[PDB]
């Protein structure tokens, strides 16, 4: 099987720029590569077909290039309406594969999360159940590690983390962290922490509660 | 290539 | 079209400058 | 125009099989090859097979043979897929789409609106909804969490529609065949406690409409 290899997983950009994403096949495909656009909730959309020609209707800042394996989409003067997952795909032989894709996203000013914990509620104490939730809101740009800590212990069992996409009014990004344990686990503890990791302080962000203060 | 599925690698076959 | 032009611009595609014989 | 209308959404459970259907319009429908493509949550694509739907030729993705059977019903200008033996693993959405005549030489230059394939034994459960407070000259957070139910989806609004702005719903995850998700939301220091903020959750499957007031705990 053919491997598309898109290297750049995302791509941050300012509309008006030009940006090149890259695809290299893992043996040699001639020209029979496509690019595809998908809008969030939308299905994809072609673009390029036989590496360099534009589909009818797809604008004219869309060029695609290449043959043998190193094949590229190149968008001049990036519109907002670009921001979109671009996936190339091979058809020189079966089975067809696409690329892992690359996400185009809008650049912006590097934000701070602002941390917020929150104890386990008394309704879901009484299901024998405990949540602790902590919200890392609103930062930039994505990358962001996450550590609990229950008495001083790193705790790694029972913490399920969401992330939010790029948001559509202010171009940050958002993330909770969510440990899940027995009422009577919870309840064996004192001390519960939540520690954020962002570029834009080498010191962590520490949120904490103690239950015996709850 | 008309009633089975073929694949412009398969046609390299028929080149110079 | 039938099969066979749809057939003949395919062989074109893959096969580039170095052409092509096709007896039907 | 080119035009895929594809079936409705599909919620079954393991083991079963399913159909699902791709209707093609506005052009000639016989020669042009369809392809199908899946797609799994935030993953990318992946293709299963194509059909010839004059000829009825197939030639399949070879993770997919013998679970997917591709068709073609000329007489209706209708593609269909079925995909058996179900595990979770095959939830998804799956495209239909329009490649050129006979073979590939053009790909997916029209794609039908993708049908949404969800594979669970569970059953419909209502969502928990419990406050998530932090107790009291900035910004407060609250949040509402939302835990144990199916299937998708559930709306989370703040204040009855009135909260809108600082609004963050984040994706659910699956643990353990149920779903759950949190929303936090931010609203002036001046406007909590000091007046009120209440989440309401719908999760439409269980008939369900519950509203959380977020009352302080002032903890320490």
């Amino acid at each position: 099987d053919i491997v598309m290899t898109q290297s750049q997983k995302f791509m941050s950009t300012s509309v008006g720029d030009r940006v090149s994403i890259t695809c290299k096949a893992s043996q040699n495909v001639r020209t029979a590569v496509a690019w595809y656009q998908q809008r969030p909730g939308q299905s994809p959309k072609a673009l390029i077909y036989l590496a360099s020609n534009r589909h009818t209707g797809v604008p004219d800042r869309f060029t695609g290039s290449g043959s043998g394996t190193d094949f590229t989409l190149t968008i001049t003067n990036v519109q907002s309406e670009d921001l979109a997952d671009y996936f190339c795909l091979q058809h020189w032989n079966y089975p067809l594969t696409f690329g892992s894709g690359t996400k185009l996203e809008i650049k912006r000013a590097d934000a701070a999360p602002t941390v917020s914990i929150f104890p386990p509620s008394s309704e879901q104490l009484t299901s024998g159940g405990a949540s602790v939730v902590c919200f890392l809101n609103n930062f930039y740009p994505k990358d962001i590690n996450v550590k609990w800590k229950i008495d001083g212990s790193e705790r790694q069992n029972g913490v399920l983390n969401s992330w939010t996409d790029q948001d559509s009014k202010d171009s940050t990004y958002s993330m909770s962290s969510t440990l899940t344990l027995t009422k009577d686990e919870y309840e064996r503890h004192n001390s519960y922490t939540c520690e954020a990791t962002h570029k834009t302080s080498t010191s962590p962000i520490v949120k904490s509660f103690n239950r015996n203060e709850c | 290539c008309c009633t089975s599925i073929c694949s412009l690698y398969q046609l390299e076959n028929y080149c110079n | 079209h039938l099969c066979g032009s749809h057939l003949v611009e395919a062989l074109y595609l893959v096969c580039g400058e170095r052409g092509f014989f096709y007896t039907p | 125009q080119v035009q895929l209308q594809q079936s409705g959404a599909e919620l079954v459970r393991p083991g079963t099989s399913v159909k699902v259907s791709c209707k093609a319009s506005g052009y000639a429908f016989t020669n042009h090859l369809i392809e199908w493509v899946n797609q799994r949550p935030g993953q990318g694509l992946e293709w299963i097979g194509v059909i010839n739907p004059g000829s009825g030729g197939t030639k399949y993705n070879e993770k997919f043979k013998g679970k997917a059977t591709l068709t073609a019903d000329k007489s209706s200008s209708t593609a269909y897929m079925q995909l058996s033996r179900l595990t979770s693993d095959d939830s998804a959405v799956y495209f239909c789409a329009r490649s050129s005549e006979f073979i590939t030489t053009v790909a997916a230059d029209y794609w039908g609106q993708g049908t949404t394939l969800t594979v669970s034994s569970a059953k419909t459960t209502p969502p928990s909804v419990y406050p998530l407070a932090p107790g009291s000259n900035s910004m407060v957070t609250l949040g509402c969490l939302v835990k144990g139910y199916f299937p998708e989806p559930v709306t989370v609004t703040w204040n009855s529609g009135s909260l809108s702005s600082g609004v963050h719903t984040f994706p659910a995850v699956l643990q353990s065949d149920l779903y759950t998700l949190s929303s936090s939301v931010t609203v002036p220091s001046s406007t909590w406690p000091s007046e009120t903020v209440t989440c309401n959750v719908a999760h439409p499957a269980s008939s369900t409409k519950v509203d959380k007031k977020i009352v302080p705990r002032d903890c320490g």
